[PDB]
């Protein structure tokens, strides 16, 4: 219908939050191999003069840019590790909503607002917060280790 | 955070065309819907229709769906996030009952259950339809007559009579007067005539230190004119300040 | 097309002193000050903002077809002609004196 | 509501202005045929064949061409490309050779026939050889004698780019990497600054021809609707004013003179090409353009220059000033690089109340791009005459600031910097980087009521 | 630190040409764009032109159009001013100077030095 | 108290592997991103001249090191993935405590000895131990498949 069918990279960018969290795949894939992908597949054509006199100009922009794209993508997925929600797209925590943060509510939120413009107006506490999840992480790791000891 | 303007009253006959537009300010015109609602005294404030400004789509009252077509303009960005833009509402072969206080709302959400139901509001700028003429408020100054003698004031005010139609608005000094603001609306005559008047308040000290004049002005008469209270005058509660 | 005013601008240097400036058309506002053999020193790059060296008392201030600079507390080192720049025009200018 | 939690969502459509470095897309019928060396282009990836962009509903992006790092970026690498490129290329630093010049038979000695002796691949022969040179190309020494040096001998390092190589404008593309995205300005008319509408997400932007021009634009990309003019500030007089034309003029160019090569080998594996002589009669580089479609065309430009300015007329100019690069539209044509004099194009007055034009053009070899330090090239001549046309898409114009009664605003070409070339056609597009993780308050607890 | 520094005295009689110097450093010359003013003693300090060192792209006003003549030479990093046809009324000393930033040159944020002309 | 609040990278390095056991987070986090987040972050400083005159000789120095800093990082990451287990942190297995690793009993292992004091003890039998792990899941992988098939 809307959910089951075609969307396309970023399409969601002015479409409200709730509408963008159906479309996660489209802007979770892409982030890397969006690339590697079309580069191994583009770059095998009949040249045979890939890395001909050794590298060029266009060699390390290239190279200077794949290996950002990876540890770029490798840092959020790092995220997703330390937070203990590698499952993606969407991940509860126990770390709870601090209206200081926003004291608004969630009708609007979901159906009103855009990421784009959603993350701007949480911006400055997402520091704040991100650290929170990590400190709920660990909590949690002393809780399992205790219960290891005895059991 | 944003707001919204309309069509000033514009006065029409029974069996004719009235526009009556909305623009809009501070806000994505597109992402949200215009509601329309009257005043009308009889019958209550009655919902017409809205419309999408992204979609085309609307949903008019089939009491007025083959009487009145809405239509929209294109939408003129102001930042990344907010813009401008235009909606409107005409309606032909008019009756009577078709009259009152016209809002234009902006709906609430983008997305959901009250989608379309308005949050935020318009002017409200009235209007009749009758086949008469329009006479113009001929102003004219009041003499003097305080409020209290025990505080000591000197009250002074315009004076408006024989007007068609509403509204008339009143400003003093071109908007260089902020406090002591007295207004009040008008009533209908036998005749068939719209009549109202103002009031400020100043002290009977100090008279020839400050200057206020009234900036009266009417839209359909198409005038501006302006007035002074001469203060040369004998009443009961203003002499005995002197 | 700027209009510097006012010209006289002779006052001790206990007191403070304010020169406005006008324009038809927007722009980049501007201020200098020259010396006994040296040339015209900047002191306001935008309209708000000060050069290098330039402590809180020179105070830029207005939002409109009229523009001021003013420099309270006066001292001997303020003696001299100053212009109001905007683009390529310049102000009339005015000199102070002991 | 309820007991809200904090939730975590990674593919988020969030992005930021960002800046990064970008890479090129070459295309498939330039890669195949050799074309030997040209550019960088071989060392590009292949563009993809479905030309593949997604339009972006609901945004209104803010585009301003004027700070845009993907020109700093495009003359960076247009640079880099063109020092290393020449690196192998032959040196020409011993011809410093005292060059003894007769002319030969616009009539003052433009072209010139000169001799010197040099030693050859090896030290046992000092062989007196004589060869052609332009006027501009060389410089006299003392008095006029019979002696000259060639123009930038002393000063600066000349190297002959090989000819093997190819100046060609192939299109490009700049793909961008992975995290990120390029946005598209889809409007018909955008002023170049400002918020946009209709906006759209593409992997590299369309074919950007690296053409080098001083005056006019040339193979670029028309205007939609109606001609377009942009600046930052027109106030600013010292600022490029850049117009887009909806109608491209065709202009039709050429040396006539039919060249002979000769190399000369100063050795040891390598030589110097030079023309040996002329077959045929000697003649004048040109540049011709219909004058009514040239200025039906500046009729098209006065009415929206009128409209960035007053309904005051409006009059424009030759050149106040600067090297012939500047002065003079320069251009390459066929492997050749053009210098013509456009006096003509610009000396009008256009108020409100045939033939054709022929610009005269000098040829010059040694030359130097983008004003380096002391490095100049010096282009081998091509062999017979060359004739070449192109589309001019637009130009760019400087305002005299001191505006006058009679005046009334002047309007010279201008083309001091290199960076313009590439914001009219990089306007289009600018850079975000994606930030795909982003948190969220939904009524959701990390179930842990039990363990 | 941007220095810049010019010539001297150099008195000469009507009707006739003149040149001076102004060296520069502490930025890539070729960058940033140059200007001219000719502040005249009681009057207002009157522009005479700008220019770009990279190409050599330059602009005069129309009072001192045809006369003035504003050269350079990165090879020494000295902006050139020539001046033919002199009169009483361009007698004044010159200050040739740069803006802030190359961002924006009216930002008049750096200036010549002293420069006596007799006539 | 003390495993909900600040201890600081490589902080438990003398303490008890219990003690250890709480600040993870702290050391599994920064093993890649630590130098991405301040690198990305420090590098964009208004300098414009990122890879000016292409590559230089500190222009392999990060890029040699970069690209080791990910390998290395997913070097561990393909052990979690090898042995079934990347909730990281902490992950049981059917693999039993072989004695002839280390006689010890529990009390004292997490109580008294320290990481990199363990590590050492256990580090010639480690080699052993990770191989019993990923035979450990190929018979967990078999014994899925079968399953597969019948249901
Ligand atoms: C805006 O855009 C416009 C439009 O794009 C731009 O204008 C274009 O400009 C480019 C270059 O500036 C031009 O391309 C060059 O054209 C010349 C001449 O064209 C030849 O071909 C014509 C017919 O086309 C045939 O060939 C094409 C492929 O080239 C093929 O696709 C087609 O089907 C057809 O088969 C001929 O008409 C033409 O003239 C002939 O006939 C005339 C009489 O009719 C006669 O007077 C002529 O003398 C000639 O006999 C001519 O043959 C090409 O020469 C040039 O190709 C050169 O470069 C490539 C890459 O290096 C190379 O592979 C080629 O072989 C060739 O290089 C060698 O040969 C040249 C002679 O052909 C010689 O001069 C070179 O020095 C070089 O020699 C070297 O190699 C040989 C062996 O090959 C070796 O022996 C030597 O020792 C030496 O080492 C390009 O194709 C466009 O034509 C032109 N377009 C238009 C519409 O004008 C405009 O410039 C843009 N604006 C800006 C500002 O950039
Ligand atoms: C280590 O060794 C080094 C050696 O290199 C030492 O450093 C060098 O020392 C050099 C000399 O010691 C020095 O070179 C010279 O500097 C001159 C400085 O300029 C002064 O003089 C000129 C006149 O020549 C004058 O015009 C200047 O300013 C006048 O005008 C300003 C305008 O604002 C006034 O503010 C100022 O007061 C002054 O006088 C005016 O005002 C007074 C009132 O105050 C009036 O009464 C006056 O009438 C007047 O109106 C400076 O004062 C520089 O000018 C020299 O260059 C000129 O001269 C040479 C030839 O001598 C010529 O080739 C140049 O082109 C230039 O000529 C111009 O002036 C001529 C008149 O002299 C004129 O005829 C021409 O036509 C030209 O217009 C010269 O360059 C050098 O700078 C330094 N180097 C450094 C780096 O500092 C160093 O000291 C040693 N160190 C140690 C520790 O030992
Ligand atoms: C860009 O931004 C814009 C603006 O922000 C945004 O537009 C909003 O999109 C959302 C989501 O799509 C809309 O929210 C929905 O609104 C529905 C209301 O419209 C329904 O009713 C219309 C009236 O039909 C009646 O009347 C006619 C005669 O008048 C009669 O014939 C009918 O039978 C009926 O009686 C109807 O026309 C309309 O039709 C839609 O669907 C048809 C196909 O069926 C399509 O052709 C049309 O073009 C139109 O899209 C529609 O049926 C509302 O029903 C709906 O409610 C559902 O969802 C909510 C929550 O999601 C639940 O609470 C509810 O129970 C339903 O399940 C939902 O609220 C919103 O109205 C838009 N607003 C505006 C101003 O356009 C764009 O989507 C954005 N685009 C992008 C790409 O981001
Ligand atoms: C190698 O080649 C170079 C370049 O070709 C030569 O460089 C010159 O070097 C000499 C060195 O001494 C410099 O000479 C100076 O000349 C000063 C006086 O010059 C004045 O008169 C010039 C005379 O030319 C006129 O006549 C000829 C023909 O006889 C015409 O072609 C020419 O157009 C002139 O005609 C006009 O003037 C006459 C009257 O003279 C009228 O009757 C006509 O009707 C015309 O109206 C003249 O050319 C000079 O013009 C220059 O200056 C004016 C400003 O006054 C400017 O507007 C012009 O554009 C031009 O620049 C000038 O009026 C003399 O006082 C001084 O001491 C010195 O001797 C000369 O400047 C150098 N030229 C250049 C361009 O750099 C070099 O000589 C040569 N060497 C050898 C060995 O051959
Ligand atoms: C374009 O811009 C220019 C520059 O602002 C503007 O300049 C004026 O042009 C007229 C030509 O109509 C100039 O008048 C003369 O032009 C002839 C060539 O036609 C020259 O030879 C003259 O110079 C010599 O003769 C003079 C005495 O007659 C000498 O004083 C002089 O030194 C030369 O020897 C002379 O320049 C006029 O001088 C200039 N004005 C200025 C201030 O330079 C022109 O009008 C603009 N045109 C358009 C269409 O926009
Ligand atoms: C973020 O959220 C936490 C809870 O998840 C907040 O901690 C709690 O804050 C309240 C104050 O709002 C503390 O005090 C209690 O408040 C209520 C009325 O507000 C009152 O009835 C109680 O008697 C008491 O005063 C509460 O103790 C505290 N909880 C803990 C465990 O400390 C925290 O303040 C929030 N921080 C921000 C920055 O929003
Ligand atoms: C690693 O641990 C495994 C078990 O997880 C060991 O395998 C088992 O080892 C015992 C010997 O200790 C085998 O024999 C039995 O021993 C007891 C007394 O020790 C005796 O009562 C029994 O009758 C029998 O002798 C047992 O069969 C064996 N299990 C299997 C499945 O083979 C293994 O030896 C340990 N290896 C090392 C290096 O520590
Ligand atoms: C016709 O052209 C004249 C110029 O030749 C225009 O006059 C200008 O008018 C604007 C205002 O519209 C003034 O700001 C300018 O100063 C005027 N310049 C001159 C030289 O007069 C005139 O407006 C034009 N008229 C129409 C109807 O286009
Ligand atoms: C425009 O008209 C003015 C006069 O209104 C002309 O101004 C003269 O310009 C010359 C320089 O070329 C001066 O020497 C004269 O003093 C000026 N005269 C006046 C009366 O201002 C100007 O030449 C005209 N421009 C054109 C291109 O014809
Ligand atoms: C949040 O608080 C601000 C005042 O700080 C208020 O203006 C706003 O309406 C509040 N939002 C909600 C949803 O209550
Ligand atoms: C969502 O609603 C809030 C207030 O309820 C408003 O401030 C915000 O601008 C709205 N979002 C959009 C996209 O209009
Ligand atoms: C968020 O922090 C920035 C500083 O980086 C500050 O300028 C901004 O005002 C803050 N946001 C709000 C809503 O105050
Ligand atoms: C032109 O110069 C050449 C140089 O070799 C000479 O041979 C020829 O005679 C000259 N032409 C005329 C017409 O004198
Ligand atoms: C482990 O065995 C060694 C002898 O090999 C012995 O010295 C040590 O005490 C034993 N450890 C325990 C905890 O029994
Ligand atoms: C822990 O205890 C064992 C013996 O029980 C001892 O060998 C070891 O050194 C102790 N660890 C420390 C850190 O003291």
């Amino acid at each position: 219908g809307i959910g089951a069918v075609f969307l396309g990279f970023l399409g969601a960018a002015g479409s409200t939050m709730g509408a963008a969290s159906m479309t996660l795949t489209v802007q979770a894939r892409l982030l890397l191999s969006g690339i590697v992908q079309q580069q191994n597949n583009l770059l095998r054509a009949p040249e045979a003069q890939e890395r001909m006199l050794q590298l060029t100009v266009w060699g390390i922009k290239q190279l200077q840019a794949r290996v950002l794209a990876v540890e770029r993508y490798l840092g959020d997925q790092q995220l997703l590790g330390i937070w203990g929600c590698s499952g993606k797209l969407i991940c509860c925590t126990a770390v709870p909503w601090n209206a200081s943060w926003s004291n608004k509510s969630l009708d609007r939120i979901w159906n009103n607002m855009t990421w784009m413009e959603w993350e701007r107006e949480i911006d400055n506490y997402t520091s704040e917060i991100y650290t929170l999840i990590e400190e709920s992480q660990n909590q949690q790791e002393k809780n399992e280790q205790e219960l290891l000891e005895l059991d | 955070q944003g707001q919204l303007v309309q069509s000033g009253a514009e006065l029409k006959k029974p069996g004719a065309s009235v526009k009556i537009s909305c623009k809009t300010s501070g806000y994505r015109f597109n992402f949200y819907h215009i509601n329309w609602i009257r005043q009308t005294a009889g019958r209550g404030p009655e919902w017409m229709g809205w419309i999408s400004p992204y979609s085309g789509d609307k949903n008019l009252a089939p009491a007025f769906q083959d009487r009145v077509i809405m239509t929209t303009d294109t939408e003129v960005p102001v930042t990344s996030f907010t813009s401008t833009g235009a909606a409107y509402m005409e309606i032909r072969n008019l009756k009577f009952d078709d009259t009152g206080t016209y809002f234009c709302a902006k709906g609430l959400l983008r997305d959901g259950s009250s989608t379309w139901l308005p949050y935020l509001w318009g002017q409200g700028t009235l209007l009749t339809v009758s086949s008469a003429s329009t006479k113009g408020p001929s102003v004219f100054p009041l003499a003097p007559s305080s409020k209290s003698t025990s505080g000591g004031t000197a009250a002074l005010g315009c004076l408006v009579k024989d007007y068609f139609p509403e509204p008339v608005t009143v400003s003093w000094n071109s908007g260089a007067l902020t406090s002591g603001v007295h207004t009040f609306p008008a009533v209908l005559q036998s005749s068939g005539l719209y009549s109202l008047s103002s009031v400020v308040t100043v002290p009977s000290s100090s008279l020839g230190t400050q200057t206020y004049i009234c900036n009266v002005n009417h839209k359909p008469s198409n005038t501006k004119v302006d007035k002074r209270v001469e203060p040369k005058s004998c009443d009961k509660g203003l002499e005995v300040l002197f | 097309v700027l209009t510097q005013s006012p010209g006289t601008l002779s006052l001790s240097p206990g007191e403070t002193a304010i020169i406005s400036c006008r324009t038809s058309q927007y722009g980049s506002l501007a201020w200098y000050q020259q010396r006994p053999g040296q040339a015209p020193r900047l002191v306001i790059y935008s309209g708000s903002t000060r050069a290098a060296g330039i402590p809180d008392r020179f105070s830029g201030s207005r939002w409109g077809p009229d523009y001021n600079l003013t420099i309270s507390n006066l001292e001997s080192g303020d003696f001299g002609v100053y212009y109001c720049q905007q683009y390529e025009f310049f102000g009339q200018g005015t000199k102070v004196q002991v | 509501v309820e007991k809200l939690w904090v939730t975590v969502y990674y593919g988020v459509p969030v992005w930021k202005e960002a800046t990064t470095t970008l890479f090129c897309a070459s295309d498939a019928k330039a890669y195949d045929t050799e074309v030997h060396n040209v550019w960088a282009t071989h060392a590009c990836v292949p563009t993809d064949p479905n030309p593949q962009e997604v339009v972006l509903e609901n945004v209104t992006e803010h585009f301003n061409m004027w700070k845009n790092n993907m020109v700093e970026q495009m003359q960076e690498d247009i640079i880099s490309l063109w020092d290393q490129s020449l690196k192998p290329c032959v040196k020409l630093t011993p011809l410093c050779v005292t060059l003894n010049c007769k002319d030969v038979n616009m009539e003052r000695g433009e072209i010139k026939n000169c001799s010197f002796n040099i030693t050859t691949s090896i030290r046992d022969k000092v062989q007196k050889e004589y060869a052609l040179f332009y006027k501009l190309d060389v410089v006299p020494i003392d008095n006029n004698n019979t002696s000259y040096r060639l123009i930038s001998c002393d000063t600066s390092v000349i190297t002959q780019a090989c000819p093997k190589i190819s100046f060609e404008p192939i299109p490009i593309h700049y793909c961008a990497p992975a995290g990120f995205a390029i946005l598209k300005c889809n409007d018909k008319t955008f002023n170049g600054k400002g918020p946009c509408k209709n906006v759209s997400t593409v992997q590299c932007t369309h074919g950007i021809r690296p053409v080098v021009s001083t005056q006019l634009l040339l193979n670029g990309s028309l205007a939609e609707e109606e001609v377009v003019i942009r600046s930052d500030n027109f106030t600013n007089n010292a600022k490029t004013i850049i117009v887009q034309l909806k109608e491209s003029v065709e202009i039709n160019c050429t040396r006539p003179n039919n060249n002979t090569r000769k190399s000369i080998h100063i050795g040891p594996g390598r030589a110097f090409y030079t023309t040996g002589e002329i077959i045929g009669d000697i003649r004048q580089a040109h540049c011709n353009i219909s004058r009514a479609k040239w200025n039906d065309t500046l009729k098209q430009i006065v009415i929206k220059l009128r409209e960035q300015f007053e309904n005051k007329t409006i009059v424009f100019n030759h050149s106040s000033g600067g090297d012939p690069e500047i002065v003079m539209h320069s251009f390459n044509c066929g492997g050749e690089f053009f210098y013509c004099n456009s006096t003509q194009l610009f000396n009008s007055t256009w108020n409100n109340n045939g033939n054709t034009i022929t610009l005269p053009c000098r040829i010059k070899q040694i030359i130097n791009m983008w004003q380096e330090i002391g490095k100049a090239m010096y282009a081998p001549p091509i062999r017979g005459q060359i004739r070449c046309s192109s589309n001019i898409t637009g130009l760019l114009l400087t305002r005299d600031g001191c505006i006058n009664e009679n005046g009334t605003e002047i309007f010279r070409p201008g083309g001091g910097d290199m960076r313009d070339n590439w914001r009219s056609e990089l306007y289009k597009y600018k850079v975000v980087k994606i930030e795909p993780l982003g948190v969220a308050p939904t009524k959701c607890k990390r179930r842990v009521v039990g363990r | 630190q941007v220095q810049l520094v010019q010539s001297g005295g150099q008195m000469k009689k009507p009707g006739e040409s003149m040149r001076i110097s102004c060296r520069a450093s502490g930025y890539e010359f070729i960058d940033c764009t140059l200007n001219w003013i000719r502040l005249a003693p009681g009057k207002r300090p009157e522009w005479m032109g700008w220019l770009k060192p990279r190409g050599g792209a330059v602009n005069y006003c129309r009072p001192l159009q045809g006369r003035v003549t504003m050269t350079r030479d990165v090879y020494s990093d000295t902006a050139f001013l020539e001046l033919r046809s002199l009169t009483v009324d361009d007698t004044a000393v010159y200050f040739c100077t740069r803006g802030k930033n190359c961002d924006y040159n009216w930002d008049f944020e750096h200036w010549g030095r002293g420069t006596p002309v007799i006539v």
